[PDB]
């Protein structure tokens, strides 16, 4: 995350943190349910044995909160390319269940046509993660979270120089130097309605970071929820 | 508007039947007895940010 803040205690207790044989994190994700969570298919390239980390707001040191679970099932989207990047969704079903406190809580899975209609229409979105502080750096030890606005189709489809497709969506600001960056893919976007968070985007990609004339890329959950339904079945 | 005016009342899922607003919460809550309100069944409903 470039800019934004600091989650405090209790503010995103459905951020999940995949993590390499180093137990370092590359990627982030979101908690669905106990057994559940939703992330980039792209993350599952970034390494090939991996471990979920939740109620982790800081990688320095160990608070007592965390939990480290075992991916059981993994479930990429078989239509996802690092061609076009489409398509990337992916649910992982860990062996055991994530016993929920502070700052461990599942997001709400909304329906699809009141999501569209409801969320997506509002201002903005909260995205969060551990990525990078600046295009270039190390990853943040600290989680942070984001408030970015949901961009018109049209205008992000012109400022990209890569196709935006319908299983994709814009957020973020034109010139404002406020982003999601390297590490945070895969992770959280979510949409308060009264005081209610429901998951309506995944950390996809973007061209550089916060640059001007540049948004961020999201896939877009509202296009998944069947998807995201039968794979929390199988 | 119906759900197009203040989500038709409802906490959370609008719907319109019959021409009629018709409410529905998310999994893990249930309709109050106004068919409106979302009542959480449990201490860690999702959606809810965990403060306290
Ligand atoms: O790794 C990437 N960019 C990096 C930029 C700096 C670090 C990363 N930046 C991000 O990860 C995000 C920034 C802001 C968000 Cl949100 S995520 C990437 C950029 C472009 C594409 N891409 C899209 C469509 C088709 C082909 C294609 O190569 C794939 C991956």
């Amino acid at each position: 995350i470039v800019g934004g803040q600091e989650c405090k205690d209790g503010e995103c207790p459905w951020q999940a943190l995949l993590i390499n044989e180093e137990n370092e994190g590359f990627c982030g994700g979101t908690i669905l349910s106990e057994f559940y969570i939703l992330t980039a298919a792209h993350c599952l390239y970034q390494a090939k044995r991996f471990k979920v980390r939740v109620g982790d707001r800081n990688t320095e040191q160990e608070e007592g909160g965390e939990a480290v679970h075992e991916v059981e099932v993994v479930i990429k989207h078989n239509r996802f390319t690092k061609e076009t990047y489409d398509f990337d969704i992916a649910v992982l079903r860990l062996k055991t269940p994530i016993t929920f406190r502070m700052n461990v809580a599942p997001a709400c899975l909304p329906e699809r046509d009141w999501a569209e209609s409801t969320l997506m229409t509002q201002k903005t979105g909260i995205v969060s993660g551990f990525g990078r502080t600046h295009e270039k750096g190390r990853q943040s030890t600290r989680l942070k979270m984001l408030e970015v606005p949901y961009v018109d189709r049209n205008s992000c489809k012109l400022s990209s120089s890569f196709i935006i497709t319908q299983n994709m969506f814009c957020a973020g600001y034109d010139t404002k130097q406020e982003d999601a960056c390297q590490g945070d893919s895969g992770g959280p976007h979510v949409t308060r309605f009264k005081d209610t968070y429901f998951v309506t985007g995944i950390v996809s990609w973007g061209e550089g970071c916060a640059r001007k004339g540049k948004y961020g890329i999201y896939t877009k959950v509202t296009a998944f929820l069947k998807w995201i339904d039968r794979s929390m079945k199988t | 508007k119906l759900c197009s005016l203040d989500n038709g009342d409802c906490d959370q899922f609008c719907h319109e039947e019959q021409n009629s607003v018709v409410c529905s919460c998310a999994r893990g809550y249930t309709l109050a007895d106004n068919g409106k309100a979302c009542i959480p069944t449990g201490p860690y409903p999702c959606g809810k940010q965990t403060l306290e």
